[PDB]
């Protein structure tokens, strides 16, 4: 009386935690696309002089 | 300016006189960022007048005429033109462009040509557009010392760009097509 419902619970937890597991696999093996970037700036710090080109 | 200087007792009607008024304007006039308040005192006191030496030893001073002249840029009705001014036309050129363009044109209002050298014009034009423009948007004027000379300078830049060397009509294509070629090769 104690073994059958145990086995059924094992199967159900297996299927659910296993879909959870296969998707969490994709989450963990690649966590790079969920990252970000520094996005630096040059900002042209030279407001003391101008440029050589004809347009400037 | 010549008509309002006539009102003040300085009548300029011949060519020499006209060329002189243009020179006076260039050295004495300014836009004013508040026409009515500037006029309220310019028309009441000599403290807002500026002198000019005429070529014959005579002198002239200019009072509210000093700013009423450039004011026509904001009020074209002064010379009989059916227009609200250069800031409304500037505003409409920004406004009539696509909605994703408008923000970039508000922030890049470029003054060019001459008359851009009237003191205060670069600032009044930013004020006049800001007053018409939506909030949030940045309104900004570009007004380098290369003003009035900007078209020539642009010509120098353009004529010498590598990206422009294919835009020239040669004197081959010209004779085969005639001068109407300019409408196909230039603009």
């Amino acid at each position: 009386m104690q073994a059958l419902l145990g086995a059924r619970a094992k199967e159900s937890l297996d299927l659910r935690a296993h879909l959870k597991q296969v998707k969490k696999e994709d989450t963990e093996k690649e966590n790079r696309e969920v990252g970000d970037w520094r996005k630096n700036i040059d900002a042209l710090s030279g407001m003391e002089g101008r440029k050589k080109k004809f347009e400037s | 300016l010549m008509k309002i200087l006539t009102e003040r007792g300085y009548s300029f009607v011949t060519t020499a006189e006209r060329e002189i008024v243009r020179d006076i304007k260039e050295k004495l006039c300014y836009v004013a960022l508040d026409f009515e308040n500037e006029m309220a005192t310019a028309a009441s006191s000599s403290s807002l007048e500026k002198s000019y030496e005429l070529p014959d030893g005579q002198v002239i001073t200019i009072g509210n005429e000093r700013f009423r002249c450039p004011e026509t840029l904001f009020q074209p009705s002064f010379i009989g033109m059916e227009s609200a001014g250069i800031h409304e036309t500037t505003y409409n050129s920004i406004m009539k462009c696509d909605i994703d363009i408008r923000k970039d044109l508000y922030a890049n209002n470029v003054m060019s040509g001459g008359t851009t050298m009237y003191p205060g014009i670069a600032d009044r034009m930013q004020k006049e557009i800001t007053a018409l423009a939506p909030s949030t948007m940045k309104i900004k004027i570009i007004a380098p010392p290369e003003r009035k000379y900007s078209v020539w300078i642009g010509g120098s830049i353009l004529a010498s760009l590598s990206t422009f060397q294919q835009m020239w009509i040669t004197k081959q294509e010209y004779d085969e097509a005639g001068p109407s070629i300019v409408h196909r090769k230039c603009f």
